[PDB]
RNA sequence: AGAGUGUAGCUUAAAAGCACCCAACUUACACUUAGGAGAUUCAAUUGACGCUCUGA
């Protein structure tokens, strides 16, 4: 069983996280396009600059196959 | 009818498909000490992929395997442009939550 | 027209301690906990105790090595909670600037291979990074005779950063001290493919 | 029901976990 | 220094519709149902506050 204010606090709660996730997908999406415009107006100017870069710049390094990184923790070694 | 200018205007089997470097298939393995968070970051990673327009096939999960038990989930990708596959990669880099293990492993 | 080839190379370590909860999520995480509780389906006092002396008689790692230095620029463990990027002081015939680590490459040497130099030609250590793809993250160009300069990215693995105390001026800078140290508007951008996050 | 154990691999990396019966400390030998 | 200049992400929309986010059903996505947040840069068609481009 469960009162009127606790709803009432939960409500708020859904409300408030909301608008915080509503910053965090926003202030993500800016960086996401912040720095694919930088990377275009790079290469752009790669082009621009070098006739013969802009070809070998398109190339995939082929190490990413057996990608592998590790996520934070709490106590460093 | 053939002769008719209307002709095929009723045709829609044209409009379903029923079946420049690029990668392959791609799997990511999520294993994770919890269920909810496992299913959370899956959840995160799907809503990112549906969000860039990547073709997503599959996100099943492995049996559990005891020796405390790890779940196991599947994330399938297809379809990574130059820098795209850079920023997806850096994003999931930067947004893995808390001692989870990623991978970029492939299919068999 | 004679041009001047120049690289670079921001570094990136990421965060080996996750960034602690706001009171926002600490109340999300109390009502997610409290709803399972709710949606949950069914001597312990002797090993609650044990338990809770196990967890008290060792002290946890401290999420913050931070606020001890305050003056610890040069050390790789100036910040935890967020990413950090090298950053050297140059002194060049002309100009003194606060300048991210460049390097200077030749046609004869790829931008792969110039960055992996620069992996260790200024630190002079065993620092291990990764490469993801040939694609830059900021163009500048600055003339006086073209030039340009290309910031390129990495990720640390691992590093034996050996020396610390270098004769050189690397400070780590997550964020906040780019603007501060780089006051020309070609070295004030990087913060825009910089990750933020 | 679930609780935040704090659970290390092999160096000394503590991780909240939920896990049954709070142990608050658990090192894998 | 000059040009294009200007509605929340998009609109030959005029304060709207698409977009967008979580909550539940989903392994999951999706659907659905409940909710949430949003703008016509400042002064009189015009000038000046901000963005993009062309230079040093």
């Amino acid at each position: 069983e469960l009162t009127f204010e606790e709803t009432e606090r939960r409500a708020l709660l859904l409300k408030k996280w909301s608008l915080y996730k509503q910053q965090e997908r926003k202030m993500e999406r800016d960086t996401i396009r912040a720095m694919l415009e930088a990377q275009q107006e790079a290469l752009e100017e790669l082009q621009l600059e070098s006739p013969k870069l802009h070809a070998e710049a398109i190339k995939r390094d082929p190490n990413l196959f057996p990608f592998e990184k590790e996520g934070p923790h709490y106590t460093p070694p | 009818y053939k002769t008719k200018p209307t002709h095929g205007i009723g045709k829609y089997k044209h409009l379903i498909k029923a079946e420049d470097y690029e990668y392959g298939v791609l799997n990511i393995h999520l294993t994770a000490y919890d269920m909810t968070l496992a299913e959370s970051y899956a959840q995160y990673v799907h809503n990112l992929c549906n969000s860039l327009s990547i073709k997503v096939e599959e996100s099943y999960a492995m049996p559990t395997k005891t020796i405390l038990t790890t779940h196991e989930r599947v994330v399938q990708i297809s379809g990574l442009s130059a820098t795209f596959a850079e920023i997806f990669l850096e994003i999931i880099q930067s947004s893995l939550p808390e001692g989870v293990r990623l991978s970029v492993k492939e299919h068999t | 027209s004679p041009w001047r080839l120049l690289g670079a190379l921001c570094l990136q370590r990421p965060p080996v301690v996750s960034k602690p909860l706001t009171p926002l999520q600490e109340e999300m995480a109390s009502l997610l906990q409290q709803i399972e509780i709710e949606r949950s389906l069914y001597l312990a006092q002797d090993l609650e105790d044990m338990w809770e002396q196990k967890f008290l008689q060792f002290k946890l790692g401290a999420r913050i090595t931070e606020a001890d230095e305050k003056n610890d620029r040069t050390s790789l463990n100036r910040k935890l909670d967020r990413n950090l990027v090298l950053l050297v002081r140059e002194k060049f015939g002309d100009q003194d600037v606060w300048i991210l680590p460049q390097a200077e490459w030749q046609p004869g040497e790829t931008l792969r291979g110039t960055a992996e130099r620069t992996l260790a030609t200024l630190s002079e250590n065993n620092m291990e990074a990764k490469f993801l793809g040939n694609a830059p993250c900021g163009h500048y160009t600055f003339k006086f005779l073209g030039a340009k300069v290309f910031f390129f990215k990495a990720l640390l693995l691992t590093g034996d950063f050996s020396q610390a105390g270098n004769k050189g001026h690397h400070v780590w800078v997550t964020k906040d001290e780019l603007g501060d140290y780089l006051k020309p508007k070609y070295l004030a951008q990087v913060r825009r493919f910089v990750s933020d996050l | 029901r679930l609780y935040p154990v704090l659970l290390v691999k092999q160096d000394g990396s503590t991780i909240h976990i939920r896990y049954r019966e709070p142990r608050r400390m658990l090192a894998m030998p």
